[PDB]
């Protein structure tokens, strides 16, 4: 009834490769395509709701998650690993930041904390790396809008736009052609839907696509009135209807 | 401090004064004693101010994480249970006395929590040094099925009773209204019956009145650079 | 080839121990089914008492987790009971800390997060079980949530688990393709149980006696299992129309 | 015996028009014995100023602590901390010692670099925030300072008028306290210049 | 039991080498080249980014050059995530020293501390070593300008000019050829960029590929300034030195 | 073969090879005999020397005034287990003013040995013990194996060539059980039993070790010229 | 506080006043001192409100978890869990709890747990500050196997006197009836009981 | 291959070979049985007389837990003792907290979860015993049998060890021929017979019969060993049936 795995399960091979990280990246490659595009006045993150059965209610499975009111996350790879990372990411935003400074962390620092958690699974005793790559989109007052990718290694990079998982090579080429520094949020959503259509085989609608934005402050979604400084969450998950509307103008 | 909470037709309402005191002196004339826990759950605090603030913030943080985890609106009983279990643990050494009220899928709720970890259920409650002044008003005028307009009047009257008659309590009246199926409306400085009167004189001094020994510029910037 | 013995990645990006835990799931050779009514959630499961020396009343893969939550397991009984005890403990602790009954989907998520830990941490093996949780949740209404050894979980309109799950799944898929609703439009749970049993008979192509089935029913504010005589009454009604 | 009044001293902060002022006396004593007439109680971390009264060993400790924390903040955030955020950091740090507190009366003062808004705040020894519009007082002559500030103060004073008001509030309060005085310092803080002035006062 | 699966990260080979340290160094040999050059009036840190994509947001990006305090910076070669763990430790150690002594930490003391941490992972704990090599660029009032490097073994050494990561053999020959002791920062900037330009596996050296920094005691009134170059500023210095 | 690397691994036929290898260390150990009547219980032990300059390794250990054992196998393991028995005997006396029952002493040794066979890192004990004692239900003889199996017997032997002594006792059973109120005749039967396990060597004065416990006899060990009487 | 539990023919009835005082101030005049640890196992609380609530909440948790594993617990089992907490933490608790419950096998049972953490099974029990004044009355008027109406009157008259003499007791008389028929709540207002 | 070398490793089948290997140790052990009767249970066991030097009636195999539960097992005898020691701790802590003596189903799961826990890690070995146990609680008589995997079920009759097939066949006849039930004194006699019949598989060495029983009428619901005249009556009945 002992944890005897106090030694690394990830080690350097003779060639200098960290096998388990490479294999985690291979698991991410098999995973469903997700993407992120940064506009001037927002960020969009999107992915396919690959339903494991038609009897399953794919609404209950959220691939796109709120981490803070101004930060959202999507993934490609192993769903369970993602789910627990979202739990830890939400908590660390409180314990290591909000409870100290009385405000939510900026995107890059929350990303850094997630990256740290993933790095530790790559070096700590008796654990495998996380089999996910994350795309974390967010806004904060002093950095503005930002989009970050986080890999099984714990490495993270900021992107203007990118894609991960199944059809990422083709998707990234598609995004390179379409992206510019003068995109409005609606233009980015449009591009996101176009890019995502290429990697999707079957049905392509609001029920089989999950899409969220980091955009303007939503005082309507706040739940209360009477504090001028709290203007509401910039994260917003687009409804099944809102997606289908934009698919007509596609 | 005078804080109160009472229920009405399709909601619950909280009231509080705005005076924070250090012994016999007034430290703060406009302090918010109505603490945010969740979008529709609020908490009035009396006792040690830092304790009442810290405990509501902590439970509010944990309530938020719990809400994210369960994908549900937080319940007032969850805030109540977490607050009381924390306060009980510390055996009254966290000297926070709280009135918790809110709306959730179960309905509207009103509770009081004492620093030792005991809780009460009530249709109208009051805590702090002005609780007796406030309760006198609530006992005289509270009835079942109050309208929102009657409830705000009674709550603010109960807080006022404390403001005037209790030395511990003073300044302004804060209110928060939590009604079923609506956004909670937080009404800071709902009443302002204690604005200071205009002064007789202006004590603005002639410049150079104060004797000065030295002057210097402070470098607050990063790197003065080449 | 030690990447197949513990929960670390193979070169393909696979966890073989998770995959083999899924195979342990079908070791009992029992098929379960869960469906939702208007006011209820019904779960049925095959009951096989091969030995005559067994006390058939103690042979069960359905567990009363809390008053509101029921759980049927597909997999070996020691792991089933490991999971049942933990789910009971978690449901009770939840109620104590947070002041309201643990929702079915939250328990499912909790157990799924525990299952995830066994797929990431080497010293713990996955449990070789698929946990189907059922309730009539006070917020979400009739609920079916299923957990597996991978740590995956999702809500269901209806579901089926076991060796012949695909046959049961397609049968149920075809029914909901006709009705065009997410549930069995039926007032009484008694008739929702009759539906469940009937559609298992059609899917598996086998008749059942009272001792060949095991039934669990979730209603508002309680989950309960049917006795053999309660099932017999159900089987009489099916045969009579 | 009472830790908050062994060493003595005072801090007062005030807001003016597009400016703040924070001021402190220079006395450090062991009860009746005066020891140092150069013990400054106002520090700064970037453009955020912190005055601290009370037990001198904690004044020094907390300065070193907030320097530490704001330095790491700056390396990670890639920007200087703001007064509103720092205020929360002070509150956090004081309350984490709830049951073995630092015996201090901190005062934050500064101008938010982005919004340009003047900001002052005070705390009790366990971190309760008093975020005043007008003024904050702290120390062994806090009663005296409350009396001076409450009559002398008027809103929207220009930097050079505010200097006179805060200086006269400090000086006259300090002269009615045995454990305050022995010199004084006044910082006048504007969005991108800060003037520090040492005052001439009676040395008893 | 568990023994079966233990790689045994902290053992000697028959030749007296630490397997994992050697293989971590092999890992680091594939990382983007980082060069440090120390002059009489300052230090240069130049480093090549590894992942050329047009869509990488370069201005907010930091994979190579990190700030430890106001006087000390590092250039990283290896696993970025591993480096960030160590960097945050080093940042804390500097502030602990500052809190204790009320003086900025001397460069060597910080370097030793980090190098001692790396060493620990090679001698005990059964964990893999950090796959990171640092170039430390710093200043203090004892030794003035200092360059060091540390590697996964926990060994550290001082340098006038040094490279880590890819093509260090080629890079160190070129530095050894053109370095001189009386050299200045502006000359060292040029040498650093010329060296990367020849040793790069890429077709050409461009601004979007580089991270660049200088520590100068050429701030206003005899203070020390750390400059992390912005993308536009790297593009300017590439045109100035005549590489693009 | 593949299943003998540690104690935690069953073989495909349900065997614990490390326990069986510990059992083998006992067979390599020097012979010792245990036997009893209704009044007394006797240990006889053939002590082993390294060479002619060395002493003969002591085989018998006292656990209490009314209990003790003889060992065969790893002597340090016998020291650990005997010390454990001493403590359990002592705990019974101090806390309950009660002499520890010999049957209960066996149960304690079984369970202590068992823990080493089911857990990783540990090894089984590499020693066999013959515990004798006189308690509130008369004389007792136990045989402890480091598998955990403890067995109450009239007589037995363990160690190298122990089968010769064990066959003798199996024949003599009806005789020696009746040797009541006569310690010297019971020891004689034990010395005659251990003689059946000898080859080449014979029982000399510093070779032989005898112990006895009984009705009005504390556990006492006889070595040297004290056992010359019985040679 | 004035509380009591009384066994009778069909089961058991718990009874309590509703006053909670902080010194001489009545902090709550409508307190519910009859608290539910299981479907048909309730308790009456006296002493520290914080402590008795904290205990009752833990007991409810234990019996809920007991029910998940082993089915319905006995009233004796509930009293044992109360006792275990009270006794083991006697240095840090001020709790005087009466546990009352209905089995079908055992019928109505009452257990009293005073300050020490001792358990006492009784036909009826009285507790709280106001109980001192009605030891005489309750001893003279209690009979075994009373009807439901007789037991309601016995409790009503008893607590009426307890309230009359004890300043710490007052408000409404709450009662909870535990029988095979189920769980019935009763309330009795001052205008009713004062004139008795 | 290599899946059988470590405990808690799933083979490609979905099997834990180390547990299946523990079963081989159980199959190698002596025969033990359990019979559920009208108001109680009867336990019996085959004790192989390895030698004439074994003291009769002394090496007691059946163990009591609390005062109302009997446990018997086949396989590695020390493992069985370790499990009963745990069972006693579980039964003690249950009674300490809940006052009432541990119910048999409750007790069964306490052993079940503990044995199952020894199939979860490579740092422990599975139990090399099948354990037949039971007794009388408030809901009446219960008989259980618990395998190395942690698997357990309620039984009418149970049998394990080398003579299990022989025993099982005999138990199956009793179930068929007595649907209304078997009396406690009948079950003692039948238990003796079944152990004697099951001794044909261990026929080389002679053996010693040991029986125990809990019965609401015959022992007041307490576990007791069958001794003296009642034991001899059962041995005589068993000896008559084989001839
Ligand atoms: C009224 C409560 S009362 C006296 O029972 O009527 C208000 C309630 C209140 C005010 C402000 C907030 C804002 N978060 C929340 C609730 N409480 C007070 O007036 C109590 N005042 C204080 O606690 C002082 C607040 C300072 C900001 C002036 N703090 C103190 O007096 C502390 C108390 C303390 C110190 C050490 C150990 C224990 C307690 N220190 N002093 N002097
Ligand atoms: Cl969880
Ligand atoms: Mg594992
Ligand atoms: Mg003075
Ligand atoms: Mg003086
Ligand atoms: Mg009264």
């Amino acid at each position: 009834m002992t944890d005897r795995y106090s030694f690394s399960l990830t080690t350097f091979s003779p060639s200098g490769k960290l096998g388990q990280i490479d294999y985690a990246l291979t698991a991410v490659k098999q995973g469903v395509t997700s993407l992120g595009i940064k506009a001037t006045n927002g960020v969009v993150i999107a992915t396919e709701k690959k339903s494991s059965s038609p009897l399953a209610m794919s609404e209950t499975l959220s691939k796109v998650s709120l981490l803070t009111p101004d930060i959202g996350a999507v993934y490609s790879g192993m769903g369970p690993d993602y789910r627990v990372l979202v739990d830890k990411s939400r908590k660390v935003a409180h314990t290591s930041y909000k409870r100290i400074y009385g405000e939510y962390p900026p995107t890059k620092l929350l990303v850094s904390e997630v990256a740290k958690i993933m790095q530790e699974a790559t070096q700590s005793g008796g654990v495998r790396p996380f089999g996910v790559s994350l795309l974390i989109a967010g806004h904060d007052e002093f950095n503005g809008f930002s989009l970050y990718q986080v890999d099984p290694s714990g490495s993270y990079f900021p992107w203007k736009a990118t894609a991960i998982g199944k059809g990422s090579v083709a998707a990234k080429t598609f995004l390179e052609k379409r992206w510019n520094d003068e995109l409005e949020l609606e233009d980015a959503i449009h591009i996101a839907l176009l890019t995502l259509k290429e990697s999707v085989e079957g049905e392509f609608n609001g029920d089989t696509i999950e899409l969220a934005i980091i955009g303007d402050e939503n005082p309507d979604l706040l739940g209360y009135t009477g504090i001028p400084t709290d203007k509401g969450p910039r994260f917003r998950k687009l409804t099944s209807q809102e997606i289908n509307d934009r698919l007509e103008a596609l | 401090t005078t804080i109160a909470g009472l229920v009405f037709q399709d909601g619950v309402i909280l009231g509080a004064d705005t005076r924070a005191t250090n012994d016999s002196v007034v430290a703060d004339k406009s302090c918010e004693k109505i603490h945010f826990i969740a979008p529709k759950i609020y908490c009035c605090g009396a006792g040690v101010a830092a304790d009442a603030e810290a405990v509501t913030q902590l439970i509010g943080s944990n309530i938020e994480l719990h809400s994210l985890y369960t994908s549900r609106e937080p319940r007032v009983v969850s805030a109540l249970q977490m607050l009381k279990q924390h306060l009980f643990k510390y055996q009254g050494h966290i000297g926070a006395y709280l009135i918790v009220a809110g709306v959730d899928p179960t309905g509207s709720h009103l509770f009081s929590i004492h620093a030792h970890g005991s809780t009460d259920v009530g249709y109208y409650l009051s805590l702090g040094s002005g609780s007796l002044a406030a309760m006198a008003v609530l006992e005289s005028h509270w009835k079942q099925d109050l309208t929102k307009e009657e409830a705000i009047k009674l709550a603010s009257d109960a807080i006022q009773a404390g403001i005037w008659n209790d030395l511990g309590s003073g300044s302004n009246v804060d209110v928060c209204v939590m009604e079923i199926g609506k956004d909670a409306e937080y009404l800071r400085n709902y009443l302002t019956p204690n604005v200071r009167e205009e002064k007789q004189k202006s004590y603005k001094f002639p410049r150079g009145t104060t004797a000065v020994l030295k002057e210097s510029i402070v470098n607050i910037c990063d790197i003065q650079e080449e | 080839g030690y990447d197949r013995h513990i929960t670390i990645f193979s070169p393909e990006g696979r966890l073989y121990q998770v995959e083999y835990a899924f195979k342990a799931t079908n070791q009992t050779n029992i098929n379960s089914l869960a469906v939702r009514g208007k006011d209820c959630t019904v779960v049925i499961s095959q009951k096989k008492v091969p030995d005559k020396l067994l006390d058939p009343t103690t042979v069960s893969y359905i567990f009363c987790i809390s008053r509101t939550i029921g759980m049927v397991v597909n997999g070996p009984i020691p792991d089933a009971r490991n999971a049942a005890l933990r789910a009971k403990a978690e449901a009770a602790e939840f109620r104590y800390k947070y002041g309201y009954d643990m929702p079915c989907d939250v328990l499912a998520k909790r157990m799924a997060n525990l299952s995830q830990i066994y797929t990431q941490r080497a010293y713990m093996r996955p449990l070789g079980v698929i946990l189907t949780f059922v309730s009539v949740d006070e917020e979400l209404g009739p609920s079916i949530y299923k957990t597996d050894p991978a740590g995956y979980y999702v809500g269901y309109k209806a579901t089926a688990t076991g060796p012949k799950q695909q046959e049961i799944t397609t049968n149920l898929e075809n029914h909901f393709k006709k009705s065009k609703i997410d549930h069995i439009n039926e007032e009484s749970w008694e008739k929702v149980v009759e539906f469940a049993i009937t559609h298992m008979i059609d899917a598996l192509g086998t008749e059942f006696s009272k001792n060949d089935l095991e039934v669990g029913v979730a209603t508002k504010d309680k989950f309960f299992t049917l006795s053999a005589e309660n099932i017999e009454e159900r089987l009489v009604a099916i045969a009579e129309q | 015996s009472d830790p908050s009044s062994i060493n003595g001293g005072i801090v007062v902060a005030m807001t003016g028009k597009d400016c703040v002022a924070i001021a402190c006396d220079l006395r450090l004593g062991s009860q009746s014995l005066g020891v140092s007439n150069k013990f400054e109680k106002i520090f700064h971390y970037g453009h955020v100023f912190l005055g601290i009264t009370g037990l001198a060993t904690d004044v020094t400790t907390l300065n070193e602590m907030f320097r530490y924390k704001t330095n790491l903040y700056k390396l990670k955030e890639e920007r200087a901390i703001e007064p509103e955020t720092f205020t929360q950091l002070v509150s956090s740090s004081l309350y984490e010692r709830r049951f073995g507190p630092y015996f201090v009366g901190p005062v934050v003062a500064g101008i938010n670099s982005k919004s340009g808004k003047p900001f002052i705040a005070g705390f009790d020894l366990i971190g309760c925030i008093d975020e005043a519009k007008d003024f904050i007082v702290s120390g062994t002559a806090s009663d005296q300072l409350f009396g001076m500030c409450e009559s002398l103060y008027e809103p929207n004073l220009e930097p050079e008028d505010l200097f006179e008001t805060i200086s006269q509030a400090l000086l006259n309060a300090a002269d009615r306290d045995a454990l305050s005085g022995w010199g004084a310092v006044v910082y006048i803080i504007k969005k991108d210049e800060v003037v520090k002035r040492y005052l001439k006062m009676r040395q008893d | 039991g568990s023994r079966r699966y233990d790689s045994r990260t902290t053992i000697f080979s028959p030749e007296g080498r630490l397997y994992q340290v050697e293989y971590a160094l092999e890992s680091i040999s594939h990382a983007g080249t980082a060069i440090g050059i120390m002059a009489s009036d300052g230090i240069v840190l130049a480093a090549e980014r590894k992942v050329t994509s047009t869509l990488l947001e370069q201005d907010t990006s930091t994979e190579k050059l990190y700030k430890l305090n106001d006087k000390i910076a590092v250039a990283v070669a290896g696993l970025t995530a591993d480096a960030e763990i160590l960097i945050n430790t080093a940042r804390i150690h500097a502030q602990n020293y500052l809190k204790t002594y009320n003086e900025d930490i001397p460069v060597e003391i910080l370097v030793r501390r980090l190098s001692d941490i790396k060493q620990g992972y090679t001698q005990h704990g059964g964990l893999r070593p950090f796959g990171v090599s640092f170039i430390y660029a710093g200043y203090d009032d004892r030794y003035g300008y200092q360059l060091y490097t540390s590697n996964p073994s926990g060994n550290y050494t001082g340098w006038k000019a040094i490279s880590v990561g890819a093509n260090t053999s080629a890079a160190q020959t070129l530095l050894q050829m053109d370095y001189k002791d009386d050299m200045k920062v502006d000359d060292a900037i040029e040498l650093a960029l010329k060296t990367l330009s020849k040793t790069t596996d890429s077709s050409a050296l461009t601004y979007d590929r580089l991270e660049f920094a200088t520590i100068r005691k050429g701030a206003n009134d005899g203070e020390v300034y750390q400059k992390i170059f912005k993308p536009q500023e790297i593009k300017d210095i590439l045109v100035k030195t005549g590489i693009t | 073969n593949n299943y003998d690397g540690d104690t935690v691994t069953f073989s495909p036929t349900g065997r614990l090879f490390q326990v069986e290898y510990a059992l083998e260390a006992i067979k390599q150990g020097s012979v010792t005999v245990g036997l009893r009547s209704n009044t007394h219980a006797v240990l006889v032990a053939l002590k082993r020397n390294a060479d002619e300059l060395s002493s003969y390794q002591k085989k018998i250990i006292k656990c209490d005034e009314h209990m003790g054992l003889s060992l065969a196998g790893l002597a340090p393991d016998a020291r650990v287990l005997s010390n454990y028995l001493r403590q359990q005997c002592n705990y019974s006396s101090l806390v309950f003013n009660r002499k520890l029952a010999v049957e209960r002493a066996g149960h304690l040794l079984c369970d202590k040995a068992q823990k080493n066979t089911q857990s990783y890192g540990g090894r089984p004990y590499g020693v066999g013990l013959l515990i004798i004692g006189y308690d509130k239900s008369g004389a007792h003889l136990l045989e402890f194996q480091p598998s955990g199996n403890v067995t109450e017997l009239y007589g037995t032997a363990i160690g190298a060539r122990s089968q010769g002594a064990k066959t003798y006792l199996e024949r003599t059973l009806d005789t020696f059980i009746k040797i009541d109120g006569n310690p010297d005749e019971l020891i004689k039967a034990g010395v005659e039993a251990i003689s059946q396990s000898l080859r080449d060597e014979s029982l000399t004065v510093d070779n032989l070790s005898i112990a006895i416990v009984g009705k009005d006899t504390p556990f006492t060990i006889y070595d040297g010229e004290a056992v010359a009487k019985y040679i | 506080t004035s509380i009591m539990a009384v066994t009778f023919k069909d089961g058991v009835i718990l009874g309590a006043d509703s006053r909670t005082t902080t010194g001489a101030y009545i902090a709550n005049r409508v307190t519910d001192k009859l608290t539910r640890v299981h479907d048909k196992i309730w308790c009456c609380r006296s002493g520290s409100a914080a402590d008795t609530q904290a205990i009752a909440d833990i007991v409810q948790y234990h019996l809920e978890l007991y029910t998940s594993q082993y089915g319905t617990p006995s009233t004796e089992t509930a009293a044992s869990v109360f006792k275990e907490l009270c006794y083991e933490n006697k240095d840090n608790l001020t709790a005087g709890i009466i546990v009352a419950g209905y089995d079908d096998k055992n019928k109505g049972e009452v257990y009293t747990i005073p300050l020490g953490g001792s358990v006492h099974k009784l036909p009826y029990a009285i507790a709280g500050s106001g109980s001192t004044f009605i030891y005489g009355y309750c001893d003279k008027n209690f009979r075994e196997n009373m009807s439901k109406e007789e037991t309601v009157d016995f409790i009503k008259h008893s607590l009426s006197q307890a309230i009359k003499w004890d300043g710490s007791s007052g408000g409404v008389i709450r009662m909870v009836v535990l029988t095979a028929a189920g769980v019935e709540r009763l309330i009795f207002y001052p205008d009713e009981y004062e004139q008795l | 291959t290599g899946y059988d070398l470590s405990n808690s490793v799933f083979s490609p089948d979905g099997r834990n070979f180390q547990v299946e290997y523990a079963v081989k140790a159980v199959e190698n052990g002596t025969t033990s049985i359990g019979i559920k009767c009208n108001d109680g249970v009867v336990f019996a066991v085959e004790k192989l007389i390895t030698s004439k030097l074994l003291v009769p009636q002394k090496n007691v195999k059946i163990q009591v837990v609390d005062r109302h539960i009997g446990c018997v097992y086949s396989g590695l005898i020390p493992d069985g003792r370790h499990l009963v020691n745990r069972g006693r701790e579980e039964a003690a802590s249950f009674k300490k907290l809940y006052k009432t003596p541990i119910p048999i189903p409750a007790f069964a799961d306490r052993l079940g979860q503990y044995v199952q826990a020894h199939t979860l890690y490579n740092s422990v070995r599975p139990f090399g015993v099948s354990t037949i146990f039971g007794g009388v609680d408030k809901n009446g008589a219960h008989l259980y049998m618990l395998e190395p995997s942690g698997s357990y079920w309620g039984y009418k009759g149970a049998a394990t060890g080398k003579g299990r097939q022989s025993a099982k066949a005999e138990l199956e006849k009793l179930v068929d021929h007595h649907p209304e039930g078997l009396s406690a004194r009948e079950a003692v006699k039948q238990a003796a017979k079944i152990i004697y019949l099951a001794h044909e598989d261990n026929k080389e060495k002679d053996f010693e019969l040991e029986i125990s029983w809990c019965s609401l009428s015959e022992t007041n619901g307490l576990h007791k060993f069958v001794k003296g005249d009642l034991l001899q009556e059962a041995i005589d009945f068993a000896q008559k049936e084989i001839n």
